[PDB]
């Protein structure tokens, strides 16, 4: 039918992101795609009086597929098309049993794109050697990546999706950019089976989905610190126990340690052994257990940004902390993968990421601001060798380690 | 030229120029006439009304004294008000990445703007005026029909028409590459050449037939080329020469223009240096400053002088041969690398250096992100490399470093001076080991302060210390207990910025302090820092700080 109109949010200007420089494997492939969808009217050819640009990449299976960074447009729009198009979050699909992820992108590309908006979806695909000045598109469609895109799909979504509802009133289904998450209660069986349902059924509307991932969400808590426990209590055991719970202080004050500072009373060696005085244990308990519970004040503020901050633990570990003001950790968990001759660190830092970005948009419709521990110009080098999401989070880069590597093992 | 126009717009909520066409000299008011109506009668302009109100300036000078004139228009009060476009190509081609073709031919179009038409609904926007001699009559409404020289458009709409006139071109000869700079064209080709010549002769005709003028063959370029600072030759490529100046006195500019041609040949001279040069423009100043030639900055002139007396050059890209780096560390946080195919024959070369104190290792991973981000760059692939390392060192380090480091694929080269780790902490405190309590404290005024430790078995020091830092203390404290102990020792500190600094595993440091406890570290057998929250009653630390 007719195009929704985009207006930016006036004062702002369109996106101009500088193209990454990208292997000529992955240049070609991108021009494979790109001249498929030209030859369909998803893009077209533009000139120099577009000056916008937002990078692209190539991702992947055996085939590859492109991949439209539109961070940047989207904050200079969809934040108004969160306002004037919102799609609401349902806090009952963080409690059901098991979510399953459906990939329904394809479906906006049916959809024409406002004629005055489609200068601002340019991108290039770069040249190598700067041998030729670099090939320029701009969408016809609605793009996937971008947050308008199911904005505006979102009636016929509702639509498409309302027979499937009735025959389900306690299936959740949540709309995030390309994504459905669809989760049940249902045993993790019949959930497999009633997905091909719900497959099937927006099969026979139009929207394919290329399957043919499995979170359970119902365990997602805020992980507990974990004192170390021992028999006999080296000087050293009592100096990293004491400093471990000096730390916890700034998060659940109530934690006393004066009675084991005495425990260390003369300047006693490292490896000296010492037993565990009655004023002392009085804390290694009565400590030890203001710490098994929540902490205060602790909320999600809708209005402010998701933060999460992640550090290497070693041997394939990794933890990570969402928050939103310092300590007042909202979410935390560890990621491990088992990969042998398979997996590094770029890897799995990455493989984090999207583990960290798939729960937090589970639990609140939005993506969080990741402090990366990785040296900035070489994620911005091998990030997308394993990426396999078609959202992008923000990110930065850790400058400085943490003296509190063991203080969340 | 018959080629379809570029719709511009003026920046959104703007309206064109009006400018004082401030009367210029009559000698002048004369070429300027004469050089215009040569240009009407070209159809690059056309004289005009008064219906359009905007203007600009227009002056008159000589081709560095020549016969004739040349026309000038400050533009700039138009270029603020018409709407971006998008950005020419940042950089260039660099020489390492052209493949070796039998033939080149550099036709550079003559004209190039002019040759173009402009939008006409924007060609209002482009008016000007020719003074009448004292207001005698009116003036001589002009305005533009092509792009003008040095306009904010110009230049892009330039090279996207001369993009779509190759493609019916390129479409027909498939066999021949045509890569395009501002208003040059280089064609390359793996025809016999007498079959290239003629291509050339075909794509002139082309060429010529929209519009756009192009050299006789008794006018082309031969080789080498001088390009761009370059000398690209049949089979190998280098930089133009050279030129080093003889002073005795160097300005702050001319240290600029000295370290610019040194790292300029770098990319192909391996060994060049510059880390003592650029350590003295450090003092950033006025660009006249006379800055005193250091001794060591002094040495590596004559070094440098050195390794430009005789010429180098490099290969040309092979797509089908391996890619290949080699790293080498030059010492002062300073590393060289080469990029080859063929171990005599460079692709090219280039210099890393970091900027603040880290170690060898780190220093090692972000050269390899250098290089990798340029090889991605230059030949859109990431090349295999030869590292100066052991496997078993580096495992040892990524496996314990907080950073996540990529390895992509490497071989150890054994050539000194290997990278290597110099010590390793204990992961924990060590049995049969004195254990020292050291502390620190200076004040932030005086600048006086003190270093101690108190050690299990009751053996206590204290020095005194003039001009320190509340942290330059605190890593004397550490140096003080390494210096008075075993090959055996564990040490205490409440202070997180020394056990930061030796946690890192630096292996050299702009601080003189951090050299000699270096020393100390690798002199020792097995040494173990453990930290504690400062001076809160713990004991052992409850104790030492109350001496410092
Ligand atoms: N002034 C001036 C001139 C500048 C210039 C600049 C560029 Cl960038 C390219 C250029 O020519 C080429 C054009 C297309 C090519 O194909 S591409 O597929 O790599 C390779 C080219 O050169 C390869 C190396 N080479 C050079 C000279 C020679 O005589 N023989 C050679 O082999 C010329």
């Amino acid at each position: 039918i007719e195009t929704v109109p985009v207006k930016l949010k006036p004062g702002m200007d369109g996106p101009k992101v500088k193209q990454w420089p990208l292997t000529e494997e992955k240049i070609k492939a991108l021009v494979e795609i790109c001249t498929e969808m030209e030859k369909e009217g998803k893009i077209s050819k533009i000139g120099p009086e577009n000056p916008y640009n937002t990078p692209v990449f190539a991702i992947k299976s055996t085939k590859w597929r492109k991949l439209v960074d539109f961070r940047e447009l989207n904050k200079r729009t969809q934040d108004f098309w969160e306002v004037q198009l919102g799609i609401p979050h349902p806090a009952g699909l963080k409690k059901k049993k098991s979510v399953t992820v459906l990939d329904v992108g394809d479906a906006y590309f049916s959809v024409p794109l406002d004629e005055d908006f489609r200068k601002y979806t340019a991108f290039t695909i770069p040249s190598i050697n700067n041998e030729t000045p670099g090939i320029r598109y701009q969408y016809n469609v609605l793009p996937q990546g971008w947050k308008g895109s199911p904005a505006i799909f979102q009636s016929s979504m509702t639509k498409i999706l309302e027979p499937f509802k009735k025959q389900n009133p306690d299936i959740v289904i949540y709309q995030y950019m390309d994504d459905l998450y669809v989760g049940s209660d249902l045993e993790i069986g019949q959930h497999r089976t009633k997905i091909e349902e719900l497959r099937q059924h927006l099969l026979r509307w139009g929207l394919t989905t290329p399957d043919k991932y499995e979170l359970h969400p119902d365990k997602w808590t805020v992980q507990p610190i974990v004192l170390p426990e021992k028999d006999s209590w080296t000087v050293n055991d009592i100096q990293k126990l004491v400093g471990k719970l000096n730390w916890a202080s700034q998060i659940y004050p109530g934690i006393k340690v004066r009675q084991l500072s005495k425990l260390l009373r003369g300047t006693k060696a490292l490896t000296e052994v010492i037993p565990l005085t009655e004023e002392a244990e009085l804390e290694l308990a009565e400590n030890r257990e203001i710490l098994k519970e929540p902490v205060h004040g602790v909320y999600y503020d809708p209005s402010k940004d998701l933060i999460a901050e992640i550090q290497k633990q070693g041997q394939g570990q990794w933890t990570y902390q969402i928050y939103q003001e310092p300590f007042k950790n909202l979410k935390t968990g560890k990621y491990a993968r088992m990969r042998g001759a398979h997996t590094n660190d770029v890897k799995q830092l990455t493989e984090a990421v999207q583990k960290i970005t798939t729960e937090s948009i589970v639990i609140w419709g939005k993506t969080p601001k990741f402090k990366l521990p990785i040296q900035k110009e070489t994620w911005e080098t091998w990030w997308t060798e394993y990426w396999q999401a078609t959202w992008i989070p923000e990110w930065e880069f850790v400058n400085t380690p943490p003296l509190v590597k063991l203080w969340y093992q | 030229s018959p080629i379809e126009t570029v719709p511009v717009k003026l920046k959104p909520g703007m309206d064109g120029p009006k400018v004082k066409q401030w009367p210029l000299t009559e000698e002048k008011i004369k070429a300027l006439v004469e050089i215009c109506t040569e240009m009407e009668k070209e159809g690059k302009i056309s004289k005009i009304g008064p219906e359009n109100p905007y203007n600009t300036p227009v002056f008159a000078i000589k081709k560095k004294d020549s016969t004739k004139w040349r026309k000038l228009v400050d533009f700039r009060e138009l270029n603020k008000r018409t709407q971006d476009f998008w950005e020419v190509q940042l950089g260039i081609p660099h020489p390492a990445g052209l493949k070796k073709k039998k033939s080149v031919t550099v036709l550079d179009v003559g004209d190039a703007y002019f040759s173009v038409p402009l939008d006409e609904d924007f060609r209002k926007y482009t008016a000007f005026t020719i003074p009448s001699i004292n207001n005698e009559t009116p003036g001589i409404r002009y305005q533009y029909n092509v792009l003008p020289q040095g306009w904010k458009g110009s230049p892009a709409i330039f090279q996207s028409s001369m993009t779509k006139i190759l493609e019916p071109f390129a479409a027909q000869n498939p066999d021949i590459v045509i890569y395009q700079y501002m208003d040059d064209l280089y064609v390359g080709s793996d025809l016999e050449i007498g079959q290239h010549r003629t291509k050339i002769e075909e794509l002139r005709q082309h060429l010529l037939r929209w519009g756009l003028t192009t050299p006789d063959k008794k006018h082309q370029k031969e080789p080498p080329f001088l390009w761009m600072g370059y000398e690209l030759h049949p089979d190998k490529w280098t930089v133009q020469p050279i030129v080093l100046p003889e002073k005795d006195s160097w300005t702050v500019n001319d240290i600029q223009k000295l370290v610019g041609k040194l790292n300029w040949a770098s990319q192909i001279y391996p060994g060049i240096k510059v880390r003592q040069l650029s350590k003295l423009l450090r003092g950033t100043k006025a660009l006249t400053e006379v800055i005193p030639l250091t001794e060591e900055a002094e040495l590596e002139l004559a070094e440098n002088r050195e390794i430009l007396k005789e010429p180098v050059h490099g290969v040309y890209y092979d797509p089908s041969k391996d890619l290949i780096a080699e790293i080498q560390k030059q010492g002062q946080g300073q590393w060289t690398y080469q990029i080859y195919q063929e171990p005599f024959k460079n692709l090219k070369t280039g210099k890393y250096a970091r900027m603040r104190h880290t170690n060898d290792v780190k220093q090692l991973t972000e050269a390899v992100q250098k290089i990798t981000t340029e090889s991605i760059v230059i030949w859109g692939k990431t090349p295999k490399f030869k590292l100066p390392i052991q496997k078993e060192t580096w495992e040892t380090w990524w496996t314990e470093y907080w950073q996540a480091t990529w390895i992509p694929e490497w071989e150890f080269v054994n050539t000194p001076p290997l990278v290597k780790l110099w010590y390793q902490l204990e992961k924990e405190p060590i049995v049969g080991a004195e254990t020292f309590y050291v502390d620190g404290a200076a004040n932030r005024e005086t600048k006086l302060g003190k270093a101690g430790y108190v050690t299990n078995k009751g053996r206590q020091k204290v020095v005194p210390l003039t001009n320190t830092t509340n942290q330059k203390t605190e890593l004397q404290a550490i140096y003080l207990a390494l210096q008075d102990s075993g090959l055996e020792v564990n040490i205490v500190t409440d202070s997180q910025y020394a056990l930061g600094i030796i946690q890192a595993q630096p292996d050299k440091s702009e601080s003189e302090l951090v050299n000699q406890i270096i020393e100390q570290l690798i002199k020792k057998e097995k040494v173990y820092l453990a930290w504690v929250p400062a001076h809160k009653g713990i004991g052992g630390n409850e104790q030492v700080d109350k001496l410092v």
